[PDB]
């Protein structure tokens, strides 16, 4: 049947290593800020299209919202525009910066910044203070504002009470591979799942879903 | 006009008539005062002409 | 090609990523194949403006069938055809807005004629104003259709 | 499940607690873990978390919590029985934190949350400062502990040092905010709970000690927790906590015995299935089924951590240790929240939290029903027991003993006090427990106190709710067609009740203005208005910032206005307030209700003001909090001192009215030292017309402000933009475009990220976060909260060049065009008249 | 003393009477403690000191402002609010307090009840202003209010307040507001003949789930049925008095022995089989029949007498034909030709006949222009419907109290009604312009949309 | 971890009575409940076997001289 596959972590590690060429390095969904499907949905639901987003034919004529007559408060004589109200502003908050939003979609606000360090050299231990990580103040702090226990007067612990997980390597060779796979894209995040057909695996899919292939001719953009 | 026809909800400019051919900045300034005066003048004209002989 | 020739790779024709367009062509072929199969089956087998007219024909045919049910065609045959004449007469009697009274015809027959003519007049006025609205809106119409709509208006 | 209602009777088993979060995702994850532990029916899906605290669909779709969810259950404890925890999860946004302010009066204990990787944040610091000023217990929770373990993959010693640095920073912030001796927070003290909120991994030092005792031996968990919490070091040869650190290569007790096992378990699980072998599982004393092993890495880790680390007993123990019962904690809350004083007999009874005494319940939260037609007032019952059908008088936030008409009587239907299942089976609720009173929503807008009808005739409502944030972003609301204008207005009222921070004002220009704090806040307001409260489509205007009017120079000439009755004229001169006085007065440091000697001493010591000036009648704006202060410097040699005493109330009313409505844009005016020069008035009471003073007083205020140098003031918003190092300089570029000034910039300790504190003007703040996030290609993130009023460049009334209708004005011309546009939009005369 | 000592109270005059519109704050958008400006005429939710009302008093200079509930004009500019009985005309207008003894005086409409401004009170038939759209709903409400029993029931606020109002349903509050507005309109204390139905229209739209809203023109029959159902719901419910007063006033009862007669396509053998199976057996329907619905006969397709226009006037006996003609009805829109066999058993004291001239054809809805031809005199349809019921229905002489007739094209059409004061018998047109029109003036010539008569 | 000791520890903070082996019955609020049934209460009422009753501001009775204890009915659910 060849329908479901149950595999091991090192195989994902090596397959991800091989497929790094075809897979982008983006790991946090915040990179797809205004390029997720909901942003394009609410762009299509309106006349305005974001510069990175394609144009669309409006669903209806929408002559009512096309050119409204000047009103008592709608007059530009009173509206103050410090900065242009770009399409980014409208797409970000469709229910505020858009008169008569009507049928729109809701976009995800934010995702916590994925603080991950990709392994650079396999020989170096995984649980290592990477130079990119900011140093912390190793202050001596001779003061003792924090509570202190008794000095060699209590806390008689039995020798049979080990610190739980002992005689087991804290850092192993497979730790780096697994912790790197934990932040892989969708195909490699799953340890084991079901197969997909050959024709419905879009490799280029993750490419245009990115913000832009920066440094490209106009035809590539189009 | 307000005594004859009150406008508490400011619905006078709800169904106003304006020329859509002209651009937005010059077609018609639908200010509340201007709309109120237009409706008042139209009501005065309609009152000064009997509804039987003719109509506006 | 943009990516294949992104760096040290030459800017020549040496690009080999056919899967991306291969899947699209496979999907389009999958969409198309129902049409080709249907037409090939049609060949392999041996059998290789009407809305207003449809409703008018339905009205007249239904009224004629109802008359032939009521009128005993097994006995009287010719007069039934002449019945249709009164139909048309009644219709034009409605169009001219002139009085129409036929004492010779039976009263139930007159009631059936009245129902037919009221339905036909309602439909006729409806389609007349609908076609007039279509013409004035900007929809394209034919010369004969325009003349008929003008006559109805 | 009747034990849930049974435990509500025991006033000493309730733990009123409110949560806080850097981001709503972290706190809601913990709440969902608690719900799953308490309720075995609800299980979080592998794809996404349940997020039971996100009741609104807007929060579910956007991903940021919208409204606070006061939902929790009876939870067990390691060394104690089950206590009926009730937790009001709060949103994790800077503006939405205003909603959390309501929770400040719901409970007397804040279980603050701090992300391990992110560390201290602007929202967390603001919440901690507000809670310290609110006189509530603080128990910190190191959140997302797996981030340091997994995301950062930091060494265990480095992770412990980072956690200790975060705890030390929190303790320093708390000590700066409050000087109480209870500010000490540490795992040894029991004020720090390490709860990742992911994979159900929560514990304390006591929880780890109890786990050790259960695994083997009979070691006293309390002593072990007191020893292993800090860096006291462990000697294996001595086999004891040895503060001298005898072993050369040993690790600290917390690192060696607490962090190290968690790191080993995480490495075994994530590293490989063979790494987390059945042998390792047996060594850990867990036997997972084959199905659990066949799951993906994330579900397997979640199951392993949940099974290994109990059922969040450490958090319950920490809360019970420090967060007091309502009986104990009602007295400080009675002292703080109640404006009637704890010395009152009813106040004293409430301080004892007597269920059989008078009924005094304070409702401040407002929650819409499923149909949205009716509301329900959620609030704590300080004293008494509310019964279904029992009538009660709901005194509003503006209620006072002067007029009894400010309160109305209403009946209370079903209570629905229990919220975990959101059921309405509750019949009556005792004192000290949160009740969702139904049917009394109409008489009250927000923050109103219900009381028994005839039992008490002198009890008054608690003090009005106060917020740290200030609503500065104003937006106009109009219907698409006026034909159904009232319907939208109905929804507008539903907006005012639902969101305490939102302020709906009917401007004189016939425009309904909504005042909010942040752009996302007003966006959520409008979404709720259109989708739920008023289905009518609503047209809006471009967001505008409420402006202030200030002075820089003293008045050139005195300004006098004469009362119509026999020409009684008062003359005054306005001067700019002393530097630094505005924020001091606005911070409730000194109140007008203070004794004259105390205020004089304060002014002579801090600001070195004259004692005679201090002894003058002082107004200090509306509610003694307005930065624009008024001092009655009238010479005692004049015979008007008796007249001034007979006209002090009218003068104060005129001054507060002028403070609320200024001469330019009729907006709020701050930092104005209005000096009442003198007043000549006939002593006859007939000539002392009450209505002849306040208009004259505000005319004098306007003339004095015109006489002095007038300036516009915009609210500079503090923004703590966190961004990766590479984009940091580019981030400044964004502030370059939006007229922003960088105040500080520091790297995140223990994290590659980098925080930048900047002061962005509100005029350019609209969409600043969007510009920062898009320009940085979705990497940088920002969060802006109003910080302080700053004087805008230019002169409001100076004759300047009229700006183009669609072109930004030059910096010197901003003030005049701001003033003219605000005056015209408000509906008042655009041109500023010196004579007027 | 101080309530009238202030000269501002004399200076405060009723320049504009905006109490017809909904009572809400002009600056706070709140209905709680909304004091109205006695001189300026604007209602704000603020108080007399340090609030919106204080600002209004210090700006408009109106030292007097009526209270939200007690309607107490501010005796002092800010100190105290005590009204003066000298200008109590507005207080009486806003507070309908006509008891049964005073209702008898109100029932004595023969007296010239000149309003405050000198207009005609017209109890129940006041030419109040109507919305531009859905004016048929306003006409139906006025015709319902034209009954002195309706005004008496509305004025019985204590009786109205006796029924408990469930918090969940807003129907009771809307019904109470509409009844209060109707009582104020019928009260002699009113000042302006034209009354704004904006509050009434909003209440009707909100209560009826936007059905028959004032935004668009609504059918008179549907609006009347919805209003009757809402009134029945307001008075009926969980209380022991299940029979609502509004419902029981115009309930009625038809003992329609409905027969499921066989379909026309069924032959004689199938008809005999169905009869043996008791298919065409008459079954009593016991229909409520709150308002009788009498349908006009077929329109004249071809004009015979006068080709320009033929008006087939329907005799009033057609309505009275429901005793046997409706009992002989053997017609249905379903496949089976249902035999209605309608038989009205108990005739309600109030007879509300709906012509239902509008009817949907296969393409468009058209109205029969046939004349009503209904004389205004005694009737005997109740005796015809049930001969034995004549003893129970002693007062069979019912006169058409109020008749409303549509006018104009079905798309852009309006309505006009004529109502007669009970006892007085003025029979005047309720139109604002044509207040006094006693003679029929070919009233039955137009297609009367609906008629309302009292058994008397 | 016993079921009866856990029920006695969970019953702390409520009104309960305890009859000792000497006949003295002390009823009051259980302030602290130990693992060995040592109960420390505050503001309790103690009635001896002779019938004399008294009030104690704070007491602590060990489980060795305690016979039985009766808690409230809220712990049954």
């Amino acid at each position: 049947t060849y329908q479901r596959w149950q595999f091991t972590l090192p195989m994902m590690s090596t397959l991800y290593r091989l497929a790094n060429q075809l897979l982008t390095d983006l790991v946090d969904d915040n990179y797809f800020y205004l390029f997720d499907l909901k942003a394009f949905f609410t762009s299509k639901a309106l006349n305005m299209a974001i510069p990175g987003g394609p144009k669309f034919e409006p669903l209806v004529r929408d002559i009512n919202l096309q050119d409204e007559d000047w009103n008592e408060f709608n007059d530009i004589n009173k509206i103050i525009i410090r900065q242009p109200i770009r399409t980014e502003y409208k797409i970000a908050f469709p229910y505020l910066y858009n008169n008569l939003p009507h049928h729109v979609h809701l976009t995800w606000y934010h995702t916590p910044n994925v603080v991950f360090i990709k392994t650079e050299d396999p020989d170096l231990p995984a649980f290592y203070f990477d130079p990119l990580i900011n140093p912390i103040s190793h202050r001596h702090s001779v003061k003792s504002q924090e509570p202190l226990p008794d000095d060699d007067e209590e806390f008689e612990l039995p020798e049979f009470v080990e610190p739980f997980l002992k005689d087991t390597p804290l850092y192993t060779d497979n730790t780096a591979n697994g912790i790197a796979l934990l932040w892989a894209p969708r195909p490699f995040n799953l340890r084991s799942g079901r197969t997909r057909r050959a024709l419905d695996i879009p490799l280029v899919k993750n490419w245009y879903r990115e913000h832009c292939p920066a440094g490209q001719p106009v035809k590539v953009r189009v | 006009y307000l005594t004859e026809h009150p406008d508490p909800n400011n619905e006078n400019i709800v169904g106003y008539n304006n020329k859509k051919c002209w651009p937005r900045d010059a077609r018609m300034r639908l200010m509340k005062h201007d709309v109120n005066l237009g409706r008042a003048v139209f009501w005065d004209i309609k009152n000064r002409l009997p509804r039987s002989v003719t109509t506006v | 090609y943009y990516r294949f020739n992104t760096g040290p790779v030459g800017k020549g024709p040496g690009c080999g990523f056919w899967a991306a367009g291969w899947r699209v062509w496979l999907f389009f072929m999958r969409g198309i194949t129902p049409l080709l199969e249907r037409w090939l089956g049609n060949l392999l087998a041996r059998q290789f403006q009407r809305v207003e007219s449809h409703f008018d024909l339905e009205l007249r045919a239904a009224v004629m069938h109802d008359i032939l049910d009521m009128m005993p065609e097994g006995i009287k045959q010719n007069k039934a055809r002449t019945i249709l004449q009164h139909l048309s007469e009644a219709w034009r009697c409605w169009k001219a807005n002139i009085p129409w009274k036929v004492p010779g015809l039976p009263t139930p027959i007159e009631n059936m004629i009245l129902r037919y003519v009221k339905a036909k007049a309602d439909w006729w006025t409806n389609t007349a104003h609908y076609n007039r609205e279509r013409i004035r809106r900007g929809a394209t119409v034919d010369k004969t259709v325009c003349k008929k709509n003008l006559g109805r208006l | 499940m009747d034990f849930l209602a049974d435990l509500m009777d025991n006033s000493e088993l309730i733990r009123n607690v409110t949560l806080c979060g850097h981001l709503h995702h972290g706190k809601t994850c913990f709440v969902d873990c608690l719900i799953e532990q308490t309720h075995p029916e609800i299980r979080k899906r592998y794809d996404q978390d349940l997020c039971y605290t996100d009741i609104l669909f807007t929060e579910q779709e956007r991903g940021v919590g919208i409204k606070s969810t006061p939902v929790t259950v009876v939870l067990p404890d390691t060394k104690g029985k089950s206590y009926l925890f009730n937790i009001m999860d709060t949103p994790g946004h800077v503006n939405f934190s205003d909603e959390v302010t309501a929770g400040l009066r719901i409970s007397d204990g804040v279980v603050l949350f701090i992300d391990a990787a992110e560390g201290v944040m602007l929202n967390t610091e603001r919440l901690i400062k507000h809670a310290v000023q609110e006189r509530l217990a603080v128990t910190v929770c190191i959140n997302k502990i797996d981030r340091l373990i997994l995301e950062l993959k930091l060494p265990p010693t480095d992770a412990y040092y980072k956690l200790r640095h975060i705890v030390d920073e929190v303790n320093g912030l708390i000590s700066m905010y409050s000087t109480d001796e209870n500010l000490i927070l540490s795992p040894l003290l029991g004020n720090v709970c390490f709860s990742s909120s992911q994979y159900s991994i929560c514990f304390t030092l006591g929880s780890f000690a109890k786990i050790y005792a259960d695994t083997f031996g009979d070691i006293n968990y309390q002593e072990f927790a007191k020893r292993l919490w800090g860096d006291i070091y462990f000697n294996p040869k001595t086999r004891k906590f040895t503060k001298k650190a005898p072993t050369s290569s040993s690790q600290r007790s917390f690192v060696e015995f607490i962090l190290e096992p968690l790191y080993k378990i995480l490495a075994q699980v994530v590293g490989d299935v063979d790494t987390s072998l059945p042998r390792t599982l047996d060594e850990l004393g867990i036997h997972l089924t084959k199905e659990e092993l066949k799951l993906n890495i994330r579900p397997l880790l979640r199951l392993v951590c949940k099974k290994f680390f109990g059922e969040f007993t450490g958090f319950v123990d920490m809360c019970v240790q420090h967060i007091p019962s309502p009986k104990v904690g009602a007295k400080p809350k009675i002292e703080h929240t109640y404006t009637g004083g704890v010395d009152s007999d009813l106040g004293e009874a409430m301080s004892d939290c007597d269920p059989d005494g008078p009924l005094m319940c304070h409702t401040t939260k407002m929650y819409s029903t499923d149909d949205g037609v009716q509301f329900h007032a959620f609030g704590r019952v300080l004293s008494g027991t509310i019964h279904a059908g029992q009538p009660v008088k709901v005194l509003g936030e503006n209620y006072t003993l002067e007029d009894e008409e400010d309160s109305q009587i209403c009946t209370v239907g079903r209570l629905w006090i229990s919220v975990a299942r959101y059921h309405i089976e509750v019949n009556r609720v005792p004192a000290g427990n949160w009740v969702l009173i139904e049917g009394v929503d109409q008489p009250i807008v927000k923050t109103a106190t219900i009381t028994e009808p005839r039992g008490n005739e002198e009890a008054q409502i608690f003090r009005p709710l106060k917020f740290n944030t200030t609503s500065v972003i104003k937006i106009a609301v109009e219907p698409v067609n006026p034909s159904e204008l009232p319907k939208m207005l109905d929804g507008l009222r539903k907006v005012n009740k639902s969101y305490p921070s939102l302020t709906t004002k009917v401007e004189e220009s016939g425009e309904h203005v909504i005042l909010g704090t942040g752009e996302l806040y007003l966006d959520c307001v409008m979404h709720d208005l259109r989708k739920m409260y008023s289905e009518i489509d609503i047209k809006v205007a471009d967001p505008v910032v409420t402006f202030c009017e200030t002075v820089v120079e003293t008045s050139s000439l005195k300004c006098f206005a004469e009362t119509p009755n026999k020409k009684n004229k008062i003359t005054m001169i306005a001067e700019p307030l002393e530097k630094g006085l505005a924020e001091d007065i606005e911070n409730e440091v000194v109140q007008i209700t203070w004794n004259r000697k105390k205020l004089g001493e304060f002014f002579q010591t801090k600001y070195d003001w004259d004692l005679l000036a201090a002894r003058s009648i002082w107004a200090f704006g509306p509610d003694a909090t307005g930065p624009n202060i008024l001092v009655d410097d009238t010479l005692p040699s004049e015979v008007d001192k008796a007249l001034l005493g007979s006209v002090k109330d009218s003068i104060v009313q005129g001054f507060q009215w002028g403070t609320r409505e200024g001469p330019l844009c009729d907006e709020l005016i701050r930092n104005v030292k209005f000096k009442i020069l003198d007043a000549v008035v006939a002593q006859e009471p007939l000539h002392r017309g009450g209505g002849q003073i306040i208009p004259t007083a505000r005319r004098v205020v306007y003339s004095a402000f015109l006489m002095a140098t007038p300036r516009l003031m915009e609210p500079y918003y503090f923004v703590e933009v966190q961004a990766p190092a590479d984009c940091v300089s580019a981030v400044y570029t964004v502030l370059a475009r939006r007229r922003g000034h960088v105040t500080q910039d520091a790297p995140i300790p223990g994290s590659p990220l980098y925080t930048i504190k900047a002061f962005i003007p509100a005029i350019d703040s609209f969409g600043f976060e969007t510009d920062l996030r898009t320009h940085t290609q979705g990497q940088a993130f920002s969060l802006s909260v109003f910080h302080h009023w700053q004087i805008v460049p230019g002169d409001p009334l100076d004759k300047s060049i009229v700006i183009r209708p669609l072109e930004p004005q030059p910096a010197p011309h901003l003030a005049r065009e701001f003033m003219i546009k605000t005056r015209r939009r408000k509906g008042l005369s655009e041109d500023v008249s010196i004579s007027k | 003393r101080r309530s009238r000592h202030c000269p501002y109270l004399d200076t405060i005059n009723r320049s504009v009477l905006d109490f017809d519109f909904e009572k809400l704050c002009s600056i706070s958008l709140s209905h709680i403690n909304a004091y109205a400006c006695l001189v300026c005429g604007k209602y704000f939710q603020g108080r007399g000191l340090k609030s919106h009302a204080y600002i209004h008093s210090v700006q408009f200079s109106h030292h007097v402002f009526l209270n939200l509930h007690t309607l107490k004009f501010y005796c002092l500019p800010d100190n105290y609010e005590i009204i003066d009985s000298s200008l109590e005309d507005i207080t009486y207008v806003l507070k309908p307090t006509f008891t049964k003894q005073q209702i008898a005086n109100l029932d004595k409409q023969a007296k010239l009840s000149r309003a405050y401004d000198g207009t005609t009170y017209l109890p129940g038939i006041v030419g109040l202003n109507n919305i531009k759209a859905n004016d048929y709903a306003n006409a139906v409400l006025q015709a319902l209010s034209n009954v002195p029993p309706l005004r008496n029931y509305f004025l019985e606020e204590d009786n109205y307040k006796n029924i408990k109002r469930p918090p969940g349903d807003i129907m009771f509050l809307l019904v109470q507001r509409f009844g209060e507005l109707m009582r104020k309109l019928w009260n002699p204390r009113n000042f302006k003949a034209h009354v704004s139905p904006h509050e009434m229209l909003q209440a009707v739209v909100l209560c009826s789930k936007k059905t028959f809203q004032i935004t668009k023109q609504g059918d008179g029959v549907d609006f009347l049925s919805w209003f009757l159902n809402a009134l029945h719901s307001a008075l009926g419910g969980t209380k022991k008095k299940k029979k609502t007063i509004v419902t029981d006033v115009f309930q009625g009862s038809m003992r329609i022995f409905t027969k499921k007669l066989p379909h026309p396509d069924l032959p004689a053998e199938e008809k005999e089989q169905l009869l043996h199976n008791d298919e065409y057996q008459e079954t009593m329907v016991e229909s409520t029949f709150m308002y009788l619905t009498l349908d006009l006969p077929t329109a004249p397709l071809y004009k015979d007498e006068k080709e320009q226009l033929i008006i087939p006037q329907v005799p009033l006996f057609n309505i009275l034909a429901k005793f046997n003609g409706i009992t002989e009805k053997e017609y249905k829109t379903y496949k089976e030709n249902f035999l209605k066999r309608f038989q009205l058993t108990k005739l309600p004291p109030y007879l509300i006949f709906c012509i239902k001239r509008f009817t949907k054809n296969n393409f468009f809805v058209e109205k029969n222009p046939t004349i009503v031809n209904f004389p205004i005199t005694n009737v005997d349809l109740r005796e015809y419907l049930s001969e034995e019921v004549q003893a129970v229905h002693k007062n069979t002489t019912y006169d058409l109290i109020a008749n409303i007739v549509h006018d104009g094209k079905p798309s852009e059409g309006s309505y006009r009604i004529h109502v007669l004061h009970h006892g007085t018998g003025k029979w005047y047109e309720l139109q604002d312009l044509q207040v006094t029109d006693i003679l029929p003036q070919m009233i039955t010539l137009s297609e009367a949309y609906i008629q309302i008569w009292k058994r008397r | 971890i016993g079921v009866p000791i856990k029920v006695l520890h969970e019953a702390e903070g409520h009104i309960v009575t305890c009859e000792t082996n000497t006949g003295e019955v002390y009823r009051g609020k259980l302030i602290e409940a130990e693992d060995n049934m040592n109960c420390q209460m505050s503001n309790i009422t103690v009635t001896y076997r002779d019938g004399r009753v008294a009030q104690l501001e704070q007491v602590y009775i060990r489980g060795s001289k305690i016979r039985f204890l009766i808690l409230p009915d809220m712990l049954k659910n």
